[PDB]
């Protein structure tokens, strides 16, 4: 068995940048190493192959370099069609990526909250939506609090892709609750912290009123 | 003198009046073989040879296709979107030993280190004009007619932490195997237990010894099992004699659970899948009359499983294949290569 | 030059089989071997096993070889897989691609199938309910008001969500699909609007679900 570690995980990138990330393989490998391009929605695509061929269609600005147990893909001028999740590879053994998305300054989410709709009241269960629009970097962390008890573990958060336009990102936390555990509250609170915000807003409101 | 790859001529020991597709082959296409082969050492030099890159094995694969095209025919041939129809006569076809020389300006270097794994520095080097005598046999599974090697088993492959890379095995002790068949399509092969559990326990201990040495895999015993699947062509041991085509069980040749011979149950074919090119050929009926053909193991195609991910285990499972016949020329032309003068 | 082509969706309950396609053009057929990788979601790729097209010569990974058949056909240059006793752990994106090597064995795969997604679950197919995000004035933050839909328990995936007949796009985000633990997925589809234009521009998301054939358009309004 050979260990692919590829570094770092997630990089910040600016268009025309010299961009390096980094392969490790636990074991002598030599220079049977190949680098693949993989963009949402569509097949992996072959970069280079043997450590520095590179592969015919593939752009000039992309070369490979390495040997033994550490290689390096490099990208001369980045330009927006670079912007994709990169492999390594070995025989049967795939990293697991480095992904690559652009810098921009930090800003803050715009918080808001939802309470659950009376019709899916009727139905028997609530789902209170928090919203994180328009923040960067993409970490934040979306605590959900109940009359002040701490929930965990029966909320979901989907993040969007990191947008074209503004280059932010967007969150979106939904609580889960029965019709019965809804109404045996009030407060239903929000707490949001992010690298933009000095301290930790916090959006809420109480049930039936406003 | 540096290496290069030039265009090579053959020689046989073929006779003029003989009938057998491969003398009469050999009698047009190469010359009388030499007389008096010289081998002149190479001393106080060493030198290395890759037999995986060798434009030798391409070269005499090319001939046997073209033996084989101009020997036996088939009735009716399918390649491509044609139909190719020809007369298809029972033929003599036993193969001879064939030598491959250098033209004019060349010469060819041959390795005679002992425990040669076909890659790598070479100590004992000399130079011949001509290749030694190569049995151009196509079979699967198993490697026969085949050259033995001096010392103990030896492991050649490419690179053997690749699974995809075919293993080539070079026996020590030739299994000798004899197949017959007295339904008129219905053969079988004959092989002693002894010989082969014997083979096959001091293979298993090479495999085991060339792994823990050269590679990171560790696995404390080796196993191994009958092909997971294919054409019938490489799950079983398919072969030439006579003229017809046989298909051998190794079920049991590869069964771990181990009484004289074991008997393997074969069954000869009228259409086959070729080997030379992509497609399927129809020959005529079998012959009347007992078959038979004694040919020697001399060597053993495998491939490695594929292993599991985060996982050694005890037991690594080889497995006997075959098809790409250029495995079967390098399995012979791993010594030799050409160089330019 | 060389096209690999796979087959499409497949909707699967756990311990039933599903069958893979790989249709190859454009290139000697029997010359490159085909590699299967498969890749779960939020994992990496993972090779489950390859071919060689010449005899059907076939090798998997460890505990592939159990229950995955590797054949192809070579008068129609065709690949197929077969996964049978499947698991819910099997849901995955599962890719067909050829060695760049030309009777060799380099793992360099240039010619990549597009790729077929395989869903094991027990879940049946259900069209979504779709609930309204009202703005209200939590949503305002003073000028620009937040709507949106929930998409709720449908299977399987994916949701179409468009604004206005496809009219509203600008500050619309539809986030990814989470799955439930009910073994049904949700997703949510926000819009940001300028709070004055609240009482006057009535939005309306547009959910579809081809799976189910529905067609949902809910008008999001603020609440009594
Ligand atoms: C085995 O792997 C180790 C590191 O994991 C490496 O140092 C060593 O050279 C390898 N040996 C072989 C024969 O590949
Ligand atoms: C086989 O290839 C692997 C991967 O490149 C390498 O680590 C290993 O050392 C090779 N084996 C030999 C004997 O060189
Ligand atoms: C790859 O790049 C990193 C950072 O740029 C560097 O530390 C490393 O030495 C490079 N690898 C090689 C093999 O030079
Ligand atoms: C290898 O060379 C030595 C001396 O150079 C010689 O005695 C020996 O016979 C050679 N081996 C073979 C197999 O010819
Ligand atoms: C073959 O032997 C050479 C010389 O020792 C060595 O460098 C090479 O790694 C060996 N090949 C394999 C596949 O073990
Ligand atoms: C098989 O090997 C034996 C040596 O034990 C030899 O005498 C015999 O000629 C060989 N037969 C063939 C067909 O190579
Ligand atoms: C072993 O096989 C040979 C094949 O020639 C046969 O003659 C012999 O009788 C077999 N041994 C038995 C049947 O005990
Ligand atoms: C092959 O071996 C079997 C069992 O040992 C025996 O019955 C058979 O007669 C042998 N074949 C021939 C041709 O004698
Ligand atoms: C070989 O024989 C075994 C039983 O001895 C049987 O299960 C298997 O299907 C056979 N395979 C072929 C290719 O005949
Ligand atoms: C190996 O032999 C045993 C009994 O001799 C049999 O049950 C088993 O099926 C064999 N394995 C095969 C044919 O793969
Ligand atoms: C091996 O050689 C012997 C005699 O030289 C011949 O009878 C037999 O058919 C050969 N085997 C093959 C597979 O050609
Ligand atoms: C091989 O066996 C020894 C003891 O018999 C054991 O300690 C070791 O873990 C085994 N190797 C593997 C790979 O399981």
């Amino acid at each position: 068995y050979i260990h692919v570690t590829q570094s770092p995980s997630s990089l910040s990138v600016s268009i025309g940048d010299r961009v390096t990330i980094n392969c490790q393989t636990s074991q002598g490998v030599g220079s049977d190493l190949h680098w693949y391009q993989h963009k949402p929605g569509r097949a992996p695509k072959l970069l280079i192959h043997h450590t520095s061929s590179v592969e015919d269609g593939v752009p000039s600005r992309f070369s490979g370099s390495g040997f033994h147990t550490s290689f390096n893909l490099t990208i001369s001028d980045l330009q927006a069609d670079d912007i994709a999740t990169y492999y390594c590879q070995v025989l049967q053994f795939f990293g697991r990526g480095s992904r690559l998305h652009i810098k921009r300054t930090v800003a803050a989410p715009s918080v808001f909250i939802f309470p659950p709709s009376d019709e899916q009241l009727k139905s028997g269960t609530a789902s209170v939506v928090c919203l994180l629009n328009n923040f960067y970097p993409r970490e934040a962390k979306v605590q959900w609090k109940v009359d002040n008890a701490l929930q965990s573990g029966n909320s979901q958060e989907s993040v969007t892709e990191q947008d074209s336009k503004d280059s932010t990102y967007s969150l979106s936390s939904t609580l889960t609750l029965s019709k019965a555990d809804y109404e045996k509250h009030k407060v239903y609170a929000c707490e949001v912290t992010h690298q933009g915000l000095s301290s930790p807003v916090t959006k809420s409101f109480n049930r039936g009123e406003c | 003198w540096e290496d290069a790859d030039t265009t090579l001529f053959c020689a046989s020991d073929a006779k003029a009046y003989s009938t057998e597709k491969h003398n009469v082959w050999a009698t047009h296409a190469c010359v009388p073989t030499d007389p008096d082969p010289q081998e002149i050492p190479l001393e106080n030099v060493t030198e290395n040879f890759n037999m995986w890159k060798n434009n030798m094995v391409e070269q005499m694969h090319e001939d046997i296709i073209s033996l084989w095209d101009e020997s036996l025919k088939p009735c009716v041939m399918l390649t491509g979107g044609s139909t190719i129809k020809q007369a298809c006569p029972k033929v003599t076809f036993e193969p001879i030993p064939i030598h491959y020389c250098a033209p004019a300006g060349f010469a060819i270097l041959k390795c005679r280190d002992e425990d040669f794994n076909g890659t790598g520095p070479c100590k004992n080097v000399s130079t011949v004009q001509c290749t030694h005598g190569i049995k151009p046999v196509v079979s699967t599974q198993l490697l026969l007619n085949g050259s033995l090697a001096k010392g103990d088993i030896v492991i050649r492959s490419e690179n053997l932490t690749n699974n995809a890379k075919v293993i080539i095995v070079q026996l020590n002790e030739p299994v000798q195997i004899v197949c017959i068949r007295p339904d008129i399509r219905q053969a079988h092969c004959n092989v002693t237990r002894g010989k082969w559990v014997n083979i096959t326990k001091n293979v298993k201990e090479q495999l085991w010894k060339i792994f823990n040495k050269t590679t990171n895999i560790t696995f404390n015993n080796t196993i191994f099992n009958s092909p997971a699947g294919g054409d019938l062509e490489i799950t079983t041991h398919s072969f030439n004699c006579g003229g017809e085509f046989f298909y051998c069980n190794t079920s049991d040749l590869f069964n771990e659970t181990n009484n004289e011979n074991i008997t393997l149950q074969c069954r000869i074919k009228q259409i086959v899948r070729m080997w030379q090119r992509v497609g399927q050929a129809m020959y005529a009926p079998p012959i009347a009359g007992n078959i038979t053909c004694i040919s020697n193991i001399t060597g053993l195609l495998l491939t490695r499983d594929g292993v599991n991910d985060t996982h050694d285990k005890e037991n690594e499972t080889f497995r006997p294949t075959g098809g790409d016949m250029r495995d079967n020329w390098r399995s012979e032309l791993y010594k030799y290569k050409v160089i330019k003068l | 030059r060389a096209h690999l082509v796979q087959s499409g969706t497949a909707m699967k309950k756990p311990g039933a089989s599903v069958r893979v396609s790989c249709q190859t053009s454009g290139y000697t057929f029997t010359a490159h071997i085909l590699f299967w990788f498969r890749q779960a979601p939020g994992r990496g790729l993972e090779w489950v096993g390859w071919i060689k097209p010449q005899y059907g010569a076939v090798n998997f990974g460890g505990g592939f070889r159990d229950r995955v058949t590797l054949t192809r056909d070579v008068y129609r240059e065709i690949a197929y897989m077969d996964i049978r006793g499947l698991k819910p752990d099997d849901t995955a994106v599962y890719y067909c691609a050829r060695d760049r090597s030309y009777g060799d064995s380099s793992w360099a795969l240039d010619a990549w199938g597009q790729g077929t997604t395989v869903v094991v679950s027990a879940a049946s197919t259900k069209g979504p309910s779709v609930f309204p995000l009202a703005p209200s004035s939590k949503s305002t933050s003073g000028g620009t008001a937040a709507l949106g839909c929930l998409v709720k328990d449908y299977f399987p995936e994916p949701v179409t969500v468009s604004w206005n007949s496809g009219a509203l796009t600008s500050g619309v985000h539809t986030f990814p699909a989470v799955l439930q633990s009910s073994g049904l997925y949700s997703l949510s589809s926000v819009v940001t609007v300028p709070s004055s234009s609240l009482g006057t521009q009535t939005y309306i998301c547009n959910v579809n679900h081809k799976p189910s054939n529905t067609k949902v358009d809910k008008k999001v309004e603020p609440k009594s």
